[PDB]
């Protein structure tokens, strides 16, 4: 399947403070109107359906935008040569914390992450670890980058991610935002800036990006309506990146109200 | 223990610094110095420098950035590193000097005239739309231009009646 | 010295150019902390071969 991304994917740049000005930079952003690939479990609940496992190869970054009421999505897993020799990186948020490590271990192809969800084990059972070699960097941290409320229930909740290898770093974006109940493929349409949160100063090199699912241990009340199990109501959205000039503006505080592909048409080009 | 000194245990660490091919990270402590401010001095931030004045501007800035750039893509805000305070940099008085010479076949008497100063980065004192004139008292009459200055002040080397450049 | 002569006549005539120089220098990174475990703790006495 495919959707239509109108303006989205346009994240911060560099730290340097712009008010009301017009500044034009060069970066690897989303271009707009671009086909974005479709891949979510179709369902699983009442009709097991083939779980969703797009070993996609990582080109230049990767546009992730999951839209759930609960955690369904844990590990952004990437990698090369994923059986033998290749340095994982876990970004599994937990409710504990974080699973950042980039230990050498042996490389699995599970989808899921270990199993039973219900409330009778833990949150995360590191059934995929089956034995480490060596390890590197381990960033244990304890602010956890899933960040789900769940007090209405009735509006779900839309999390982007924009992960970019650079030469000697790792940056990784992330912005949410309540959205309110709506049917798939009906991405709302509006400009959204993602914040940065962390950069990872790792000096490996991606090809390829498998991730994998997993429901929190925190089972709610069930959810016989459409925005409420989000068992099968995936969102697993995937867009990539190429470099584009986009001129973005700046308001009196410091926030970014919107930006132009400088591509479209040549009315873009003579503004 | 009852033994001679080629029997003495030596626990030795063998340090092995390595520089590979990746973002390094044991590097070296650094260290600070206390907060100067009002006066134009050298400023060695981590990333930034440059010199001028420090002060203290009303500016809310998101907690991620550091840096500051201005319309001309010049620095003008700064973030203290070990404080979080939002700190405003001005660049160091300076200007021109100009001198009023009445002609030397008269008098030696010479007038100076800093361009873009209030009286106070450094005897009659006065306060024009033009700088500080110093060397010239303001009389409240008025006669004809022969010296023009700016901004419709005008001088003349006129009698007090001992003569002196006059400003009017 | 500036019009090459010695006799001046009437006018005004642009000269020099005032400047105050910087002074100190101040220096100001972030609070050391991070201390690496740089040291075996205390060089614990248990010692290998």
């Amino acid at each position: 399947a495919y959707t239509n991304s109108f303006t989205r994917g346009v994240y911060y740049p560099d730290k340097v403070f712009r008010s009301s000005v017009l500044h034009s930079t060069q970066d690897l952003f989303l271009p707009f109107f671009s086909n974005v690939t479709w891949f979510h479990v179709i369902s699983g609940t009442n009709g097991t359906k083939r779980f969703d496992n797009p070993v996609l190869p990582f080109n230049d970054g990767v546009y992730f935008a999951s839209i759930e009421k609960s955690n369904i999505i844990r590990g952004w897993i990437f990698g090369t040569t994923l059986d033998s020799k290749t340095q994982s990186l876990l970004i599994v948020n937990n409710a504990t914390n974080v699973v950042i490590k980039v230990c050498e271990f042996q490389f699995c192809n599970d989808p899921f992450l270990d199993h039973k969800n219900n409330k009778s084990w833990m949150e995360s059972e590191f059934r995929v670890y089956s034995s480490a070699n060596n390890c590197t960097f381990e960033y244990v941290s304890q602010p956890f980058l899933m960040d789900l409320e769940g007090k209405q229930g009735n509006f779900k909740n839309l999390r982007e991610f924009v992960f970019k290898n650079i030469d000697g770093y790792f940056k990784i974006y992330s912005k949410h935002t309540p959205i309110i109940v709506r049917e798939p493929e009906d991405l709302p349409q509006g400009f959204s800036a993602l914040e940065p949160l962390v950069d990872l100063p790792i000096g490996i090199n991606i090809t390829r990006f498998q991730t994998l699912l997993a429901l929190h241990r925190s089972y709610l009340t069930p959810g016989d309506s459409s925005s409420g199990w989000t068992a099968g109501a995936a969102a697993y959205y995937v867009g990539y990146l190429q470099p584009r000039t986009f001129l973005l503006k700046y308001n009196e505080n410091g926030t970014i109200t919107d930006a132009v592909d400088c591509a479209l048409d040549p009315l873009s080009e003579t503004k | 223990p009852t033994y001679g000194v080629g029997h003495q245990p030596y626990r030795v660490v063998v340090l092995s610094f390595e520089l590979l091919h990746a973002p390094a990270t044991v590097c070296g402590p650094k260290k600070s110095t206390n907060l100067v401010k009002n006066k134009c001095v050298n400023f060695n931030f981590n990333g930034l420098k440059g010199t001028g004045v420090l002060t203290e501007s009303n500016k809310k800035f998101l907690p991620f950035q550091q840096f500051g750039r201005d319309i001309a893509d010049t620095t003008d805000a700064v973030r203290d590193p070990q404080t979080l305070e939002i700190l405003d940099i001005t660049p160091c008085s300076f200007g021109g000097v100009s001198v009023i010479t009445p002609g030397t076949n008269t008098s030696n008497q010479v007038a100076v005239l800093y361009q873009g100063v209030n009286c106070t980065e450094v005897s009659n004192v006065f306060q024009t739309r033009a700088g500080c004139l110093i060397g010239a008292e303001y009389v409240n009459n008025s006669y004809e231009c022969d010296i023009p200055i700016g901004a419709g002040i005008c001088a003349s080397y006129q009698t007090q009646t001992s003569q002196s450049i006059i400003a009017y | 010295c500036t019009l090459k002569s010695f006799t001046v006549e009437k006018g005004i005539y642009q000269t020099s150019n005032f400047r105050v120089q910087p002074t100190e220098s101040i220096v100001r990174f972030p609070n050391i902390t991070n201390l690496c475990p740089f040291d075996e703790v205390f060089n614990a006495t248990r010692f290998a071969s």
